[PDB]
C-alpha cells in the first residue's frame, strides 16, 4: 500500500512541487508527469519544481514528451537523481535547469545508445535503421548542448553501457553537483 | 501549454 | 498511481481547464471517453476553444474517425498538440485540428503511412475486405489532402511505408501550423 | 475516465443530459447497462428525446434484442447517431431509432451481414442451431424491411455477405435518415 | 456501470424502485444478491409488487431454486420480464413469476431443455449420480407443469432437446401470461 | 456488482438485522468473517438470535469448524436456514444451529457425505494423512449422530457413498427441524 | 512392439484376414482398402475375413471401406471382437449375408453422425443439410441390410444404443453368434 | 501399415500395378511424392494406364497444380477413382482424369467449392493478396468448365459455397465419366 | 532397446507359444494379442499357449476382445500373473484354462468395480450409467463362474479396490495354483 | 510413408538415378547441404550429362539458397529447372539459374518474386549493421536476376518491392524461364 | 483487508514517524519510503524516524535511494529489525543512526555479495561484471565504515550466504543492541 | 529424407571419396561424427587430401575447436570449401584449412564476431565467467591471427561487431586462399 | 417497465 | 451533438 | 477363427 | 478395382 | 518430364 | 531534499 498523510503520499509531495519519476518511463508515465508539470506552472509559473529520478529509462518519445515539456514552462525543473537514472532516464536528469542537476551521492547514472527493432522487407528493415539512427543523432545533439561534451564524444561513450557514480556524472555535465549530506 | 493552447 | 490535486486526478483536472490528453493507443474505449469529453466540453461552452493534446502511435481507423468527425461536428475549435509522437491515425488527429491551431513540440515525432488490416477465408470474402481498406485509404488520403493542402497523389506516394517526419517537416508538410517554441 | 465537477464520471455526466454512449461490442453485460438506462430515462422524463451514440462492432443478436425491445417499448423518442462504425447488431440498432431521427456522421462506417453462430454434435442438434440461427435472420430481415422500406428479398440479397456502406449510403438503404454536417 | 444523482449507481436506483435486474449466468454470488435483494425489498414494504427483469442463459439449477424458492417465499407478487432471452433455469424462473404478472418482449426468446451435468469414476458413482439428475429433472418438470398448465409427459417431451421459443410461442405454452407490445 | 441501499452493501445491510449469508465455498478467509461476523453480533446482543442462510458446496472441514464451535461458543441461538444447496461441511453447518430453529426451504438440496483429501510421499507419512482423514471422519460422524439423533453406525452407512435428500428428507433425517413452507 | 513371425498382421494378411483394430479415419481406410484389393487380385473367389474392434470414426473413411467391400468380387466376413460402434457397427453389418459375426461378449453400438458448423447463418444450413443427408444415406443402407425399417433406424440412433451380440443378431447386425467348441 | 511378401508394404505393393492412393490432405509433401510416382510409372511404361484413388478433403492449391500439370504432361492416362470423399483441390484432381475414366464409387461425396486463403499488413499487400486468390479463382473456375462442359457462369455459382454432390450427381454435371456400381 | 537373439525378445518367445501382456490393456495391445493366440492355433491346436500377465488393466471392451479369443480357440490357455494383475488384468488372468492359472508368489492380484465417465444431458448420463451397470453385472457374472464365487459375494467384494496376495488370489478361486520356485 | 519401388529405391532415390533432383520444400541449410551433395555426385557420376532440378518451394534461407546457386554454376553438367506447383522467393531465383535455354515451368505453375525479409534487435549500430547486410544481399540478388533475366536492375527493384506472383507465360516473358513445358 | 482505525494501520504508525519495510527492496518500495522520509523531515526535522525491516533485500540501486535519503535528512533514523534483514535489507539496518541499530532477539540477519547477470557478447559480459564487482566494492566499503569492519573480512564473510543470530549481528557491528523485552 | 546412391546415403556417398560436409550448426554431436570422420579418413589414408564443405552459422566454442585441433593433428591436408555461409566458429573452421587450399564459392558469406555467452549468480560468479569467455576470445584472436596474417590487434577491432564479408573480402582479409570461379 | 411492471 | 441531438 | 472364418 | 481400373 | 527434362 | 530542493 500507499500510505496517507492527513492525501496519498506523491499528492502530498505535488502539493510541494515535487514529482516523482519512480519507474520505466512509457507513455503513461510521461502522461501524467506532462500534465503534472503543466498543472504546476499554471498554479505558478515563477517557482521551481523538484523532479526526482529513480528510473531505468524506457520510450525514447515518451521520454521527449517529458523533455518538451520542461523546457517549454517558465518555471526551472530542478532534478535530482536517487538510486538510479539510466537510458532516457539519465537524459531527463541532464534536462534539468542549468546549476539545479543533482545525484545523491549513491546514485547510478548510466548512458548508452538507443535499443529497437525491425522485422520484414529489406526496405522496411532500411525504414527502420534510418529512424533509430536519427532518433539517435536527435539524443546525441541534445546531450550535447546539456553537458557541454562534443557530439562525438556522446556517440563513442554511449556505444556500449557506460556506467557513471555520480562524481563521474558531474564531470560529464550531466549534473552540476553532488548532494553531500549534512 | 499556455499562451497559446491555453 | 496518478496523482490528485485539491480533489480531482490529474487529468480530470486539466479537463476543467478544456485539455484532452489523449496519450494512448486508439481503440474503441479510448474513443468513445474523447468523444463524450468533447460533447461535454461544448455543452459548458460552445465558443471557448478545446486542447487536444497527442502523445499516440495511433490504432484503430474508424475509432479514429469517431474522433475526428465529432472534432469537425462541434462548434468549439479543437487546437491540437503533438507531445512524443503522433503516428498513423494519431497524426491524423494532430492534422484534424483547427487550421492556424496545429502544433507540435520541438522534439516530437510525426509517422504517417497506410492503413494495415486483415483478411480470411473465401476468395469473394478477401475481396470484399480488400475493396473496403482500399476504400478506407481512399478516405484517409483525400481528408488529409484537404488538410495539408497536399495532393492526393503525393500523400499515396508518402504514405507507402512508414514516413517518420521532425516537427519542422510535419509543418512543412502540412501537418501542423507551427513548432512550438521555448 | 476522467472526472467532472456533484461528481460524475464522463459517461454519467452525459446520462443527466439524456445521452447513452454504446462505444462497445454488445453483450448481456452492455445490453443491462443500456436497457437500465432506458428505462431510468423514461422514467425520469416519458416525453423528452434520448440520443443513443453508436460505435459497435456488434455482437450478441439476443442482448441487441434486449435494446431493441426497450427503444420500442418505451415513450419517448430515441435519436440514433453513428459515429466511426456500426457493424451487424450495431447497424440494426441504428435502424432501431425514431423515425426521422437516425444519424450517421460523415464518416461513420455502417456494415450489414447475416447472424454468425456455431453447433457441435449430433445431426439432431446441428438441425436445430440451424433452425434457430435461419430463424433469427428472418426476424432480423423482416424487422429490417420494416425499418428501411427495402423489401425482405433485397435485404436477404445484400447480408449474404459482408456489406460496408458509407453514411450517405446507409441514408440512400433507409438505415438513417441524415447525414448529420458540421 | 454508470452512476445516478443521492448518488447510486444505475442497478442500485433501479432497486429503490423495486427493480431486481437478472442480467447474467446463475451462480451461487448471484443467487447470494438476488435472494438478498427479494427479502430486503420485503421488509421495506410486504405488499407492493417486485419487478424481476431477466435476461439469462440459465445456469446452477440449486442456485436458481435458491431464488425460485425466495420468490414463493415472500408476501410480495414479484413480476417477471424478459428481455433478450431466458434459457434454462433463466426460463424457469420467468415462469415462476406471480400469475398474471409474466411478460416478455415481443423480439425476446425464452429457450427450455433438460439439466445438464456431469459424472466421473466407479460405476456405482456414476449411478449415484445418474439418479441424482434425473430426480432432478423430475422435480423441475413437475413445477414447470404446475406453472404452465401443460402435463409433465408435455414437458418431458419437449425439453428432451433444447427447444428455442418466440415471446409468442411462450405465452401459448403458459411459460408467460402477456407479450408486452408497445 | 452489489447493489446498495440507502450507504450499505446489501449484505451489510442484512448483518444489521443479524443475517449471515453463507453463499460460497467454505475455505479460511469465508470462516474468519462469518467467525467474526458471529462475534460481533454476540457483543452487541447477547440474548437476540442470529439467523446463518446456508447456500454452500461444502469446503475446508478445519474452516467449517472455526465456524461450528463459535456457533456453540455464543451465547446467543443460531437459527439455520438452507436455501438453494447444503452438502457436505455445509449441511453439517445446517444441523449445527440451535435445536428447533434448522430450517430448510422446499427445494432445497441437502448431501451427506464422507471428508475427501490427498496424500503423496512415504508409507510413514501415507499412514498418517490416512489416520488423520479417518479421525477427522470419527469427528464428524460422532457430532452429526447427536445433532440428528441418529446412531454412529447409521451415520457411516449413510455418509460412505454421495447421499442426496430433500428438504423433506432432511427433517425426517434430524439434519433439520421444519420444512419452511410458503404463506401465498 | 508388434512381435514378428513378417509382422503379426501380415502374416495374418497372408491368410486373407484383415485386422480394423482403430478408429476409422483416412489412413486406416486407405490401408484396409489397398488390403482388400490386394487379396482380390490375389485370388478373386476366395473369402476375407474382416476383424472389426473399433470404436468408429470418420463417414468418408468408413464409406470408402463399405464401398470397396461390396465393389470386389470376394465375400468379405465380418467378426466383431470387443467393439464395434458407430462406422464400426455400419462396416459390420456391411459384411456378405450370412457371414456377420460376433464374439459372445462383444458390445455393438449404433447411434447417429456427429459433426460440427461454425459461421454464417447460410454455412451452418449447408453444414446442416449435408449431415442430415449422410444419415438419411446410413440410415437407408442400415435399413437394406439389417431389414429394419428406416422410421427405426431413425428412432434407434437418436442416442446411443449399446446392443449384445445376442440383441445385434436379433436386430439384424449380423447373422450369427460365434460361440467356442 | 501392413507387410506383403521381395518385402513391399501395402502402398508399394499397389504402385507396382501402377495404383496411386491419394488418401490424405494435399501439401507440398503429397504432391512431390505422388508427382515422383507418377514420373516414375510414365518412365516405366508409358502406355499403360495409371490409376489415382482419390478421398482427399482437398489442401494446398499449388501442391494440387503440381499434381494436375504432371497428369496433362505425361503419355500414359491416368484413371481417376473417387473413394470416401473428394473435396476442393481433390474433386479438381478427380476432375482431372482421362476423358471417360473418371469413376466414383457409389457413396463416395464430392464437395466443389472456392479457394480460400489469407492475407495481413498493409492496404497495397491486402489487395495484393485478394488479386491473386481471384485469378487463382478464375483459373480453377476455367479449368472446371472444360473439364465438365458446364459454362463459367455456372461454375461461379456452383462454387460460391460449399456444395456437396452425390456420385450420380458428380456424373451429371461432368466431374466423373461413371458411377463404378459392383 | 529391446535385445535381438540368433528375432526380438519377444518374437523369440512366441516361436515357443508365449504371449507376454506387459503393459495397459488398450484396443492396440488388444488387437496384436487375439493375433497371437489365432496365428499360434493356426500353427497347432491342440499344444498349449502360455499368456504371462504383467498389467494394471485398461479398457474391458479390449479386455472382451482377448477373453472371447481365449475361450474360442482350441488349445488351452495358461495364465501366468508376474508383478501384477488388476481390473481387466485379474479378469483375463481368471479366463485361463481351468487347473492351468497361476501367480508367482510375490505377484499381486486386485479387484475392483469399472470406471468410466458421462457429460451432457440427464438421458445421456442415464445411457452411460445403465451401460456401465450392464458392464459390471456382465464382468460379475463371468467372474462368478471362473472363480466359484456367488455374484453376490463377487459385488460386495469388487466395491472398492481389493489387493490380493497369491495366495488369497488361489483361494478366492482366481488362480489355481501358486507357483513355487524349485 | 515414401513408397519404394524394385535394388530397392525409396522414389526419390530412383529419380536420382536418372539424374533428376527434387527440391519440394521450404529451403533451409539441411535441404542445401542434401541439393549440393546430389549435384556434386551427379556430376562425379557423368561430368557431360544433364541434370534435371524440379522446384516446388516457397523460399527459405537466401544463404542456404546461395550454396544451390553457386553449386549449379560450378559444376559442369547443365542444370534443367523445371517449376511445377510453386517457386517462390528464392525459389524462384534458382528457377531462373538454370542452364540458359533449359529453364521450363509447367503451365499452371505459380512464380513470385519480391524482395528478402529479414529481422533485427538490439542497438542501434547493431540494426544499422543488419540493415546494410540485407540491402546488400537484396543488390547482389537483383544484379544476378538481371543477368539471369535480361532485365535491367531498376526495373527487377521495381518488380520486386512487393509480392510479385507470375504465371508460367509471364515468367518467361520476364526472362525467368525459358519455355512453357506445354502437354 | 489492511485493518483501519479511528487511517490504514501503517499510515496511523507513520503518523508517529514509524515506517516499515516490510516487503522485496525495489523501485516502488524506495520510491514510497524515500517520499516518507522526506515528508517527515519536513514536519520535524529533529524528531527521530523508526525503520522497522523485515525484508529478504532486493535491487541494490533502490536500497541506495533509500540509503542515501537516509544519511541526507537531519533527522536520526532508528533502525529495528523484526523476523529478517537479508542482502540489501541488512545494509539498511546497518544504515540506521549510529547507537539507534537494533534487532529483536530472534530476528535474522543476512549477508551476502550482490547478485546478477550478462548475457551477449564477450565485450558486454566484461562491462557487466566490472559493474557487478565495482557495486560490490561499494557496499563492502560502506559497510566496512558502518560495522568497523576491515573491507578484507566483509570480503570473506560475504562471499556466500552468512546467516547471524541478532547477538551475533551485534557482535558483528551490523546492530548496536538487541532489543530485550 | 536424404536420398540413397547404389548402398550408401548420399553423405556417406561423398565420405567415401574423402568429403565430410558440415552443414549445420557447431555442436557436440556434430563435432563428434566429423572428428570421427577425419580420424577414419586418416586411417585409410594418411597421404590424400580431405576436403571439408563449410555451411555453417557457427555454434560451440570448445566444439569447434574439437574440429580444429583434430585438423591440425592429422597428417593429410584439409581443404576447406564455404558454401552459402561460413559465420562466428564456422569462419574459424574455414581458415583453420590447409593453407593454399581454403576456398569460397562467389556469393558466399563470410561473417566473423567476437564469442557470445551467458552469467547469472554471484558476483565471484560472474567475473569467473567474464575471463572465461575474454580467454577465449585471446585464444580465438591469436589463432585467427596465425591463420590470416592479421594483427591480432585488427582482428579485435574487427570482431567488434558481426562483420560481414564477400568471398572475395574474405580472400583479402586471409581467412581463405582463393575465390572458386566457375568455368 | 411502467404500466404496469412498474 | 446539438442541434439537435441534442 | 474357424470354422468357419477362416 | 478391375475391370476396368486395373 | 521427358522429352526434354529427362 | 531542502535546502535546496526544496
Amino acid at each position: 500500500l500507499i500510505p496517507t498523510v492527513i492525501y496519498d503520499i506523491y499528492s502530498r509531495l505535488l502539493k510541494d512541487r515535487i514529482i516523482m519519476l519512480g519507474s520505466q518511463i512509457d507513455d503513461n508515465v510521461a502522461n501524467s508527469i506532462v500534465s503534472q508539470l503543466l498543472f504546476l506552472q499554471a498554479q505558478d509559473s515563477e517557482k521551481d519544481i523538484y523532479l526526482y529520478i529513480n528510473s531505468p529509462g524506457g520510450s525514447v518519445t515518451a521520454g521527449f514528451a517529458i523533455y518538451d515539456t520542461i523546457q517549454h514552462i517558465k518555471p526551472d525543473v530542478q532534478t535530482i537523481c536517487i538510486g538510479m537514472a539510466a537510458s532516457m532516464g539519465s537524459f531527463l536528469l541532464a534536462a534539468g535547469a542549468k546549476g539545479k542537476r543533482f545525484a545523491l551521492p549513491n546514485a547510478e547514472v548510466m548512458i548508452h545508445q538507443p535499443l529497437g527493432g525491425a522485422q520484414g522487407q529489406a526496405t522496411e528493415i532500411e525504414i527502420a535503421a534510418n529512424h533509430i539512427l536519427k532518433t539517435r543523432e536527435k539524443l546525441n545533439r541534445i546531450l550535447s548542448e546539456r553537458t557541454g561534451q562534443s557530439i562525438e564524444k556522446i556517440q563513442k561513450d554511449t556505444d556500449r553501457d557506460n556506467f557513471l557514480t555520480a562524481e563521474e556524472a558531474k564531470e560529464y555535465g550531466l549534473i552540476d553537483e553532488v548532494m553531500v549530506p549534512e | 501549454f499556455s499562451p497559446x493552447a491555453p
